[PDB]
């Protein structure tokens, strides 16, 4: 039986108007007996025809893969409209539907907290700058780091998880050279959220010290 | 976002054979602004074709009127050919006098 | 009542030999103004070419729209996000009863609203990072915001009220539509009834279908401009082939005292 997965747009794409937020409908386990996959897309139960399908790519496990990408209006996604991908194929009785959406609920602004390396952690190759983001709803959020403006490569960020008050929390750690932190470079945790003014949240920058 | 053109082809006055008139090709609801529009008589493109200003509607989508002075017959056919980044092939819409 | 709206468009990469920036100006549904960055001059369109108009009017329009041309093109510099850009503005006014005008100032990047101008405060606002960027670039300029305040709160309400005096006529224009109601075969046992309205103004028009006097509905509509400022509409309803003569088309229009019933 062929499997359908439906992915939401990257949060950053939905918070910047000059980026393309796209939903992504994916079919695996399509038999060579009969490909011929056919997509149907609905925004709030209404069909649209702007979707683009790539050609089916063969996988090394001798099945097929087929992806269909629909661009969404920034404000449709934020107003919480539903995106329904419906896949047709002669390896199923009837088609299968999957629906994806932004979550409904009163949006809450992130509370941001930055932390420098503790002094008792400073004869090591590199040092971590910690970033704690919580009190936000919904869970769509973008988190990156920058020094004196310029973006940064080395950072890991936890998935948003629900807290005991119905808001979401996560953490991000930037690893940096002990020298770059000692040379008094300025580091910032850049957070983007729906409920933030211009979608850009205020955080306090870190600099030793 | 990108939006595919809607294409309407209609005459300025009711189509009476032998009588001077205006053929219009209306292209609306499209984005971005770059678009190509040719009016076709018996399959070949017409030369003396004017057009209105690239303008846009409340939803920000662009629109444009192409038109030519002409005298329709009983056997002559007219169409409108449109290319736009959202179309992988030129789209022909043939003039129907009914509308 | 009636409105004066500038429709402005700048693209960061225009096609070869096409304006990077152009504007159409509208009094209700009629274009009175055309401007583009190639020509550099604001020009009247249609009957507004005949307007009993003051001698400097069209250089006030050129002056104001050159400022905006330069601003719109400055906006792209504030972005530096590689991929190409379209910036649109909907700017103007409509009169509110008792010597008052209600203003409009919206902006779209790549075809979506992202920014506005607040006439109460004198700032560019929006919910979007790219709104902050352009807003901020437009605020570090030679009196950009004061020019925008002036353009909307003084100039638009005057221009509008002066067109009501001098161009009253172009807008009270009433041309009722020429009508056709025709039948074509579609799928076997079925016909397309098509009701056509030709060269009418103003553009507000209601077409619907009757069957032996009874409401048969509005059909599927459609609507478009002509090259001469008139409009065009068709509505189609599928009927039983052999039932066609039981149907007639009712148009309603500002141009007609009483609704007009069209036979096949
Ligand atoms: C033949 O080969 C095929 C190709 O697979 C290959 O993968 C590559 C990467 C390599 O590893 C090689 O091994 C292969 O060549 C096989 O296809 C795969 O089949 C499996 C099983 O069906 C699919 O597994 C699912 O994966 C999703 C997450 O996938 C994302 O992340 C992957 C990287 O980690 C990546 O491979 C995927 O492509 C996909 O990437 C995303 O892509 C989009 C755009 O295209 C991006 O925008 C995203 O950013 C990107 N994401 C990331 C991250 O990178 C996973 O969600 C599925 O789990 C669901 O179902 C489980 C059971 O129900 C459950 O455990 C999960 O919780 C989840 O279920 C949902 O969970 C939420 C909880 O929050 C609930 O709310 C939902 O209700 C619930 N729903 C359901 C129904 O329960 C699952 O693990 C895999 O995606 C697919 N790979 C590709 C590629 O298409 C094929 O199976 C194989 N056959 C055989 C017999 O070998």
């Amino acid at each position: 039986g062929p499997s359908v997965f439906l992915f939401p747009p990257k949060p950053k794409d939905t918070l910047m108007i000059s980026r393309t937020p796209e939903v992504t409908c994916v079919v695996v386990d399509v038999s060579q007996e009969d490909p011929e996959v056919q997509f149907n897309w609905y925004v709030d139960g209404v069909e649209v025809h702007n979707a683009k399908t790539k050609p089916r790519e063969e996988q090394f496990n001798s099945t097929y893969r087929v992806v269909s990408v629909l661009t969404v209006l920034h404000q449709d996604w934020l107003n919480g409209k539903e995106y329904k991908c419906k896949v047709s194929n002669k390896g199923l009785p009837s088609s299968i539907e999957k629906t994806i959406s932004k979550a409904k609920g009163q949006p809450r602004e992130p509370q941001v907290y930055t932390f420098p390396p503790e002094q008792e952690e400073m004869t090591k190759n590199q040092v971590s700058l910690r970033c704690l983001v919580k009190g936000f709803y919904p869970s769509d959020i973008a988190v990156e780091w920058e020094s004196n403006g310029q973006p940064e490569n080395n950072y890991k960020t936890t998935k948003p998880v629900l807290d005991s008050d119905g808001s979401f929390r996560l953490e991000s750690r930037l690893t940096v050279d002990k020298s770059r932190w000692q040379e008094g470079n300025v580091f910032s945790c850049s957070v983007m959220h729906e409920a933030c003014s211009y979608h850009l949240c205020k955080s306090l920058s870190l600099s030793l010290g | 976002i990108q939006r595919t053109p809607k294409i309407q082809v209609y005459s300025r006055h009711p189509a009476e054979n032998g009588k001077s008139n205006f053929l219009n090709c209306y292209v609306s609801g499209f984005h971005p602004s770059d678009i190509e529009v040719d009016l076709l008589k018996n399959g070949e493109r017409i030369e003396k074709v004017e057009h209105s200003d690239l303008s846009f509607s409340k939803d920000w989508s662009f629109y444009l009127l192409y038109y030519t002075e002409f005298t329709p017959t009983e056997k002559d056919e007219y169409a409108c050919r449109v290319n736009h980044v959202t179309l992988s092939q030129p789209k022909i819409v043939k003039w129907d006098r009914d509308m | 009542h009636l409105s004066l709206l500038y429709h402005l468009t700048a693209v960061s990469s225009p096609a070869p030999g096409t304006p990077a920036f152009w504007v159409s100006g509208w009094l209700g549904p009629q274009q009175y103004l055309s401007y583009n960055s190639l020509r550099g001059e604001a020009e009247p369109c249609g009957a507004w070419v005949w307007e009993n108009q003051v001698s400097w009017y069209w250089e006030k329009e050129t002056t104001d729209l050159r400022i905006k041309e330069k601003l719109f093109l400055e906006a792209f510099k504030a972005l530096g996000g590689k991929g190409p850009y379209t910036l649109q503005g909907l700017l103007g006014c409509e009169l509110g009863p008792d010597n008052t005008s209600v203003p409009t100032a919206k902006f779209a990047l790549n075809g979506e609203e992202f920014m506005n101008f607040d006439l109460k405060q004198g700032t560019w606002g929006g919910d979007w990072p790219e709104a902050l960027a352009i807003s901020q670039r437009w605020q570090q300029q030679d009196k950009a915001a004061n020019k925008e305040l002036t353009f909307l709160l003084f100039s638009c309400p005057h221009r509008l009220r002066e067109h009501l005096e001098r161009g009253r006529g172009n807008l009270e224009w009433k041309e009722p539509p020429s009508m056709r109601l025709k039948a074509r075969p579609s799928s076997p046992g079925f016909s397309v009834l098509t009701c056509s309205a030709f060269s009418f103004y103003p553009p507000e028009l209601q077409l619907r279908f009757l069957r032996n006097g009874l409401a048969a509905g509005t059909g599927q509509g459609d609507f478009g401009p002509n090259s001469d400022g008139s409009f065009h509409a068709s509505s189609s309803l599928t009927v039983k082939s052999g039932d066609e003569h039981h149907y007639c088309c009712i148009v309603q229009h500002a141009g007609l005292a009483q609704p007009l019933r069209v036979e096949l």
